[PDB]
């Protein structure tokens, strides 16, 4: 990859550090969703796992991502503020 | 239309041109019947005979008028289900039709505007009129149609795989997974959710989707 | 008495039971002549009975009814200017229409509604009577006379109390326009109270933004003068005073964007109060919050209009939604083209917050589709969370199938013809196909073109072109220059930005000339080729396998790709050769497409077409004589035939073209024109500056259902083409071209006709400046 | 192949909805159960006594 | 040339031009462009043997009578009209009492120009267009205006005695309701279709009685020459609505003792017991005071834009805004004389003064008609 710039890979929908600190492990989904709302990706398979996830690449200069998922229990009470970075 | 004639004069000159296949001269006299006699005793049948005239003149939304002008104005016949058939039968050909077929490119991944309506009417046939002979096409005309809804919706999961908006892959897929219980494009939506999760490093969440592939192998 | 049976006479639109239940004495009820008179009114209270005559056979009812329903016809008459259907709406307002229950009680509200409709037309002397005329078995005719007395025109909006604005210069920029003498016409001056309401709001937006917060329009007295035409509008207003927008108190829900939400509300404290800036600095914040994913960007200013210093202070109430907004996207109106081909026009992604601009940049990319007619969006906020938006980019595709042809003799002089047909990405494939070609008895041309416009999601247009030009210029033979120039020309498109989209490609131009005409520019470039062949005979060849490099780039900001009204397309394309090519040249060229609306109604729109080019040799060569520039004759300037802008080819003294035709194709030959002639065909120039100035113009007599697809375009077209090697050496006692002073001109009208086979442009011009060597074809009809 | 006084042509079309029989059903393992249907997707199958398509009753 | 370009209209011209006393103007001294296409009055007041007369150009003349020769000629200015410093374009006609030529403007003004030089001895602004001629009585320059306001201004120095809205019309149904003082009430009609008597002391509503409808969706005559101005012959109060529906109200309560709601009378005088009136058909007719008993009528006059039927030279003269004068048989309706002295004609009432019939037309404004 010798490209320094092309039209960039992009995304939004990823938790701010406010949104991480707005909530706690123990906080209910609704109580999490008070200023976080709902993600644009949750888990149909397992539990309430609220993936607020970023993706980006600035012209083949290393692809960026911010996978800030919220693993709740099935009661919707938060069990994990799972905030994965790029790669 | 014929002038202010007796209704059965207009009904006969409607009915012959149905049997002639002269559907315009049916509609010429199906509606000049209903011009001064829409309270004709056969105006329920005339509405069906209009759908018999319109759809066999390929006047599909005009059939879809007379399909609803059956069920709205004079629904008194057991061809409400035919009308529920012809509603979708209008709506199925109303959505995906083009001259691009002799060269070999797709219609089903396109937008399903009337096709979602044919998805409704042929469902409303097999739900609201499940007795009917018309359910027989209608059951079949849901099956491709949800896949026509799927291969439309799969195209966005296909495109957002290319975009690198990997949330947006799963946004179509998990929506499709929630939508379609049997369509192949949903089973082919299925790994793209896992694929996108792995780019978003939801690799464990991706393997939740991979075991669906272990179940949608079945 | 008890009715034994009822006689139901004359119904024909209503039933027996529609009569019978509206009989208060129904069959079997005790009947009275009181109940009979109860029956007469209540059957007439159907509204579907022209007359009711209830009688009895002792007690046995017998009800005799003529009825006014289903109307056989509705006639309009005396409507000299106003169309009859516009009047029919006021009949359909009054429930009177063909094949329907007439109510002859509703004869008047037809008319009174119509004269009050006529009041709102821009008349008031315009009257109407409706005529009820019964017809078979129920039917009626509803004839209407229309007494169109006179229209109404605004005369002078007498805006009294006007203390910062002269109303007269306001009317010149109002909507109610004036000054129609026999030396000035802007359009008619009909009485439009609706324009007048906008005129007082033009007056409001005249005042309010200067300082005039407490400007107020006090009263408004329309001159209801006994002419029903002369409308003056005695408006009382009060200037108030200049206020100063003197504070900004922007607050509310700002969602961590608080800094620029101040800055999107910047005033200076004391700025002479701009009411429009107050509203502006609201939406300044709104799109900003809409970029974060808040299309709940509720931003509400509040000028605390402080007359204690004649100022205002702008409180602003800002709401900044919740994040993560665009849940997903949809498309619609692409039942024929695959939605993901249209989704890769889009820039707003799912799994994102709302970029409101991201929604519209791809919609602007959808606006620059070209295989469309209109594009919309539908930004449905999905409820349940203010992170949830589905954006339905509802679009509308374009026509499919376009044809072209050519003529000049067929079917009796051999088989000589031209062809061409287009698919227009046929019904939305993702495969653009347009195919042409011609086989004559003087030449045979072959060319191909196919494009996969979205081979890659970056915007990669997989488009290839090849060509075999078996062109001989047969007099009966190579007696007029052959050019077997063949090969390929493939080009790819690459967007690096959303308006910036690059192009590049290669050219294999396997030229094979023979028996070249003794016009010097053939040899003059061949003298730069190192060839010095026969000035005096067309026996000479020219072969070059021109390995050329093509390039290009577009700026795409002209809105529609279908029928624009505004924007600018800046589209580059040029060529250059490489080492290894059998000729070392370049050619750079640039065209544009810019739509400038004259009025803001955008049916008066300037169209800018201008062509500039240059090319010469990269080293030791020229850009070819067959690569020189041209115009004229439906190219830029009309009123000519083709190749009337450029160096006009000057001949060497010639004898024989290997059969020079005897006083035909004469070229300073032995068969005429002898010894250094010059024909009036352009060999054209290595430089170019040619243009055309057309206009989107309204047609008030063409229905605008297709006059938005018909671009009636008046023009004055002009331009010059010169060679920087046509300097006055051999073309010295001949037309010399060395500069942009060789300008041709013509003016006329282009008439773009959007057929089902596409736009058809027919033109007519008069060459008002015609340079040297220009043919004249005023009547130019193109398909 | 060669025109013989008012020949005719050939066109193309589609009716594939008529022949479609319910496709390979999506499943899910335990702990991973996607909802299979969020609409009228799951075909409420009836095939009562008649043909498929325009061969069926016309009026 | 210009014939095939445009569209068509309709009207009704004058039949039976009569000359049984052959009429003529005695002088011709025209102010300028006279009444105009605003609902305007430019009624020439003849005092000092001088026709103080104005037009809708701001130009006020002093046409010294028996020749109409100019004693003075001024052009008046406005102050708020479209910006400021604009000609008067007078809506109110010329009133003259004392050294005061009172004319009311279409923009906002009501004047009083000194009757030797026409210098504005005072002007006092009214709210909007002065719908009435400045009716000058009892220290009050009483104007009913475009905003439905009975406005009383001081006739010596200029001072608003009051401004009281009575019947504001809808947009402005332009009704000269010109305030005539009767029984202590400045009786002043209603431009939306009413009539009022309003107390002349300070503008107190003695009564306002709705007579006919408003123009617009209750469609009555805008095309009438509106004389909502009550001609109060005794307290059976003869007056008009906006369409001109003649009504005979009580003077202290508005009790309509009879009416020609049936009529939509354009111009009317009540000549004692002879209500000589230009009807909606522009039929000149005579009615009683205790009823609209048609003492005579006239179909010789039929849809000309008529003036008021006034007795002069032995016959009931009525001009029009088509310039046709018409000397009516006062006893029954017949054209005795006809003088088409203008063609733009008189939207001012025929001033049967100076031994002439002084008029103001719109183009050939101030003549003086004789027979």
């Amino acid at each position: 990859e010798r490209v320094v710039y092309r039209p960039d890979i992009n995304q939004g929908n990823y938790l701010t550090a406010n949104d991480v600190s707005k909530i706690r492990v123990g906080m209910t989904q609704q109580q999490v969703a008070y200023a976080l709302g709902t993600p644009l990706m949750s888990d149909p398979f397992g539990t309430n796992t609220w993936f607020y996830v970023f993706r980006q690449q600035p012209g083949h200069e290393g692809v960026t991502q911010q996978t800030l998922t919220l693993t709740f229990n099935s009661s919707g009470v938060l069990t994990n503020i799972d905030n994965k970075p790029a790669l | 239309e014929v002038p202010d004639n007796p209704p059965n004069e207009i009904y006969a000159t409607a009915q012959q041109k149905l049997q002639d296949g002269n559907w315009r001269q049916a509609i010429t006299q199906l509606e000049a019947l209903d011009n001064r006699y829409p309270f004709g005793p056969y105006s329920q049948q005339v509405q069906l005979d209009l759908i018999y005239a319109y759809y066999k003149n390929a006047d599909l939304p005009l059939a879809q008028a007379a399909i609803d002008r059956f069920i709205r104005l004079n629904p008194t016949h057991p061809n409400i289900d035919y009308v529920m058939y012809m509603r979708g039968l209008t709506n199925m050909a109303l959505d995906d039709s083009a001259l691009q077929g002799f060269f070999g490119v797709d219609r089903s991944d396109r937008d399903p505007q009337h096709a979602r309506a044919a998805f409704s009417d042929f469902s409303k046939l097999v739900r609201g009129y499940p007795n009917s002979q018309y359910t027989t096409d209608a059951t079949k005309r849901l099956v491709f149609l949800k896949d026509r809804l799927a291969k439309y919706e799969y195209s966005v999961a296909e495109y957002y795989t290319e975009r690198g908006a990997w949330v947006a892959v799963v946004n179509r897929v998990e929506g499709m997974l929630r939508d379609y219980p049997d369509t192949q494009a949903t089973r082919d939506a299925l790994p793209l959710m896992e694929n996108a999760y792995r780019q978003m490093q939801m690799n464990a969440q991706a393997e939740k989707v991979a075991k669906i592939i272990a179940a949608n192998s079945s | 008495f008890v009715v034994k049976d009822i006689h139901f006479e004359g119904l024909q639109r209503v039933a027996v039971g529609a009569a019978l239940l509206s009989m208060p004495v129904r069959t079997g009820d005790t009947v009275n002549d009181e109940d009979i008179s109860n029956t007469i009114r209540a059957l007439f209270a159907t509204g579907n009975f022209e007359d009711v005559r209830v009688l009895r056979d002792g007690d046995t009812l017998l009800v005799q009814v003529k009825e006014r329903p289903t109307i056989a016809s509705i006639t309009f008459s005396g409507n000299k200017s106003v169309k009859d259907d516009m009047l029919k709406q006021n009949l359909e307002a009054s429930g009177v229409r063909v094949g329907e229950s007439l109510d002859r009680t509703t004869i008047a509200d037809i008319e009174k509604g119509l004269e009050d409709f006529y009041y709102s037309v821009g008349k008031y002397s315009a009257s109407v009577k409706a005529v009820v005329t019964p017809l078979p078995r129920n039917r009626v005719d509803l004839k209407l006379v229309f007494q169109e007395g006179v229209s109404a025109e605004i005369q002078q909006i007498n805006i009294v109390g006007n203390h910062a604005f002269t109303t007269d210069e306001l009317i010149s920029h109002f909507q109610l326009r004036d000054e129609v003498p026999w030396w000035n016409v802007v359009g008619d001056r009909k009485y439009q109270k609706q324009k007048l309401a906008g005129d007082l709001e033009t007056l409001r937006s005249y005042y309010l933004d200067r300082g005039y917060a407490r400007f107020n329009i006090d009263s408004t007295q329309v001159s209801l003068t006994p002419d029903k035409k002369g409308i003056y509008v005695t408006v009382n207003i009060t200037e108030g005073d200049q206020y100063k927008l003197s504070g900004v108190e922007v607050s509310g829900n700002l969602a961590g964007h608080s800094a620029e939400i101040e800055q999107l509300t910047k005033i200076e404290p004391g700025e002479l109060y701009n009411g429009t800036k107050v509203t502006k600095m609201e939406d300044d914040i709104k799109k900003l919050l809409g970029r974060y994913g808040y299309a709940y960007p509720r931003v509400q200013s509040m000028p605390e209009i402080n007359d204690a210093d004649k100022t205002v202070k702008l409180r602003v109430n800002v709401d900044a939604g919740n994040r993560f907004y665009v849940r997903k996207i949809r498309f619609e109106g692409n039942d024929t083209s695959k939605d993901a081909v249209l989704r890769r026009e889009m820039r707003q992604m799912e799994g994102a917050w709302l970029g409101s601009d991201l929604v519209d940049q791809g919609k602007e990319r959808l606006n620059r589709l070209g295989f469309f007619e209109t594009v919309d969006t539908d930004t449905q906020r999905v409820p349940g969370s203010p992170d949830q938006v589905d954006v339905v980019y509802k679009v509308k595709e374009r026509n499919t199938g376009s044809f072209n042809f050519g003529i000049g003799y067929g079917t009796e002089s051999g088989v000589s013809f031209q062809a061409g047909v287009q698919q227009d990405n046929w019904l939305g494939t993702g495969y653009a196909v347009g195919i042409n070609g011609t086989k004559n008895d003087y030449q045979t041309y072959a060319e191909l073109s196919v494009t996969n416009p979205y081979f890659t999601v970056d915007g990669v247009s997989l488009g290839g072109r090849l060509f075999y030009n078996d062109f001989q210029a047969d007099d009966a033979d190579l007696s007029d220059y052959t050019n077997k120039s063949y090969g390929t020309d493939v080009t790819l498109g690459f967007p690096i930005n959303e308006y910036n989209s690059l192009r590049a490609g290669l050219g294999y131009v396997h030229n094979s000339l023979s028996n070249m005409q003794p016009q010097v520019a053939m040899w003059r470039y061949l003298y730069s080729m190192g060839e010095h062949p026969s000035t005096s005979d067309q026996d000479n060849s020219f072969k070059t396998d021109d390995f050329t490099f093509n390039y290009g780039w577009t700026y795409n900001k002209l809105d529609r790709g279908y029928f624009p009204t505004d924007g600018s397309r800046v589209n580059l394309t040029g060529k250059v050769t490489i080492p290894g090519s059998d000729n070392e040249y370049y050619k750079v060229t640039l065209d544009t497409a810019t739509y400038v609306p004259i009025d803001d109604d955008h049916k008066w729109v300037v169209l800018g077409r201008t062509r500039w080019g240059y090319g010469d040799g990269l080293g030791g060569k020229e850009m070819p004589f067959y690569e020189n520039f041209y115009a004229g004759g439906s190219s830029t300037v009309r009123g000519f035939q083709s190749n009337t802008i450029g160096p006009k080819a000057v001949y060497f003294p010639h004898q024989a073209s290997n059969y020079d035709p005897d006083y035909d194709y004469e070229c300073a030959t032995q068969d005429g024109a002898k010894d250094l002639c010059k024909s009036d065909d352009a060999v054209g120039g290595n430089a170019m500056a040619v243009a055309s100035l057309e206009f989107i113009t309204p047609t008030p007599f063409i229905s605008d259902k297709y006059a938005n697809s018909v671009r009636t375009s008046f023009f004055w077209d002009m331009g010059t083409v010169w060679d920087t090697n046509w300097d006055s050496s051999q073309y010295s006692g001949y037309p010399d071209y060395s500069d942009p002073s060789n300008i041709r001109m013509s003016a006329g009208i282009a008439l773009q006709w959007m057929s089902p086979l596409g736009p058809l442009v027919f033109s007519y011009a008069q060459p008002f400046k015609k340079y040297d060597g220009d043919k004249a074809e005023q009547f130019q009809f193109n398909i | 192949c060669s025109s013989d006084s008012r020949y005719k042509r050939q066109v193309s079309g589609d009716e594939a909805y008529l022949e479609a029989a319910p496709l390979a059903e999506l499943h899910a393992p335990a702990g991973m159960i996607l909802p299979v249907t969020s609409g009228d997707y799951a075909i409420p199958v009836t095939n009562g006594s008649g043909a498929v398509g325009k061969a069926l009753d016309i009026r | 040339l210009f014939n095939s370009e445009e569209d068509v209209v309709k009207m009704s011209p004058l039949p039976t031009v009569e000359n049984q006393f052959t009429p003529t103007t005695a002088w011709s001294t025209s102010v300028g462009s006279g009444i105009g296409n605003f609902y305007s009055n430019l009624h020439p007041a003849l005092a000092d043997n001088v026709v103080y007369a104005a037009d809708r150009a701001g130009l006020v003349k002093a046409l010294n009578a028996d020749d109409g020769k100019e004693i003075w000629s001024v052009s008046l200015a406005e102050k708020d009209g479209w910006f400021s410093k604009e000609p008067a374009l007078l809506s109110g006609g010329v009133t003259v009492s004392g050294g005061h030529v009172y004319i009311g403007s279409e923009k906002a003004q009501v004047y009083a120009l000194n009757t030797s030089d026409g210098t504005v001895a005072w002007q006092t602004k009214v709210a909007g267009e002065a719908l009435s001629r400045p009716v000058v009585s009892d220290g009050l320059v009483l104007i009913h205006t475009s905003n439905g306001q009975l406005q009383a201004l001081n006739e010596a120095d200029g001072a608003v005695k009051w401004t009281v809205n009575l019947d504001m019309p809808s947009l402005s149904l332009r009704g000269e309701s010109a305030p005539t003082t009767a029984f202590g009430a400045a009786v002043v009609g209603g431009d939306n279709g009413r009539v009022s008597a309003v107390l002349m002391e300070q503008g107190q509503m003695i009564w306002q009685q709705r007579i006919s409808q408003a123009t617009g969706s209750t469609e009555i005559d805008r095309l009438s020459d509106v004389d909502t101005t009550p001609v109060v012959v005794n307290g059976v109060v003869f007056a008009l609505a906006y369409n001109g529906n003649l009504t005979a109200l009580d003077l202290r309560s508005g009790q309509i003792m009879w009416k020609r709601e049936l009529g939509s009378v354009n111009d009317f005088i009540v000549d004692g017991n002879r209500i000589y009136l230009v009807d909606q058909n522009d039929r000149v007719m005579a009615l009683t005071i205790d009823g609209g008993v048609t003492l005579w009528t006239q179909s010789d006059l039929l849809h000309r834009l008529l003036t008021s039927p006034v007795l002069y030279n032995g016959n009931l003269v009525v001009g029009d805004s088509e310039g046709y004068l018409h000397w009516i048989n006062v006893e029954d309706g017949r054209f005795v004389a006809q003088q088409k002295v203008d063609s733009s004609g008189f939207q001012t009432e025929p001033v049967a003064a100076d031994g002439k019939l002084l008029i103001q037309a719109k183009d050939g404004t101030v003549y003086s008609i004789t027979r």
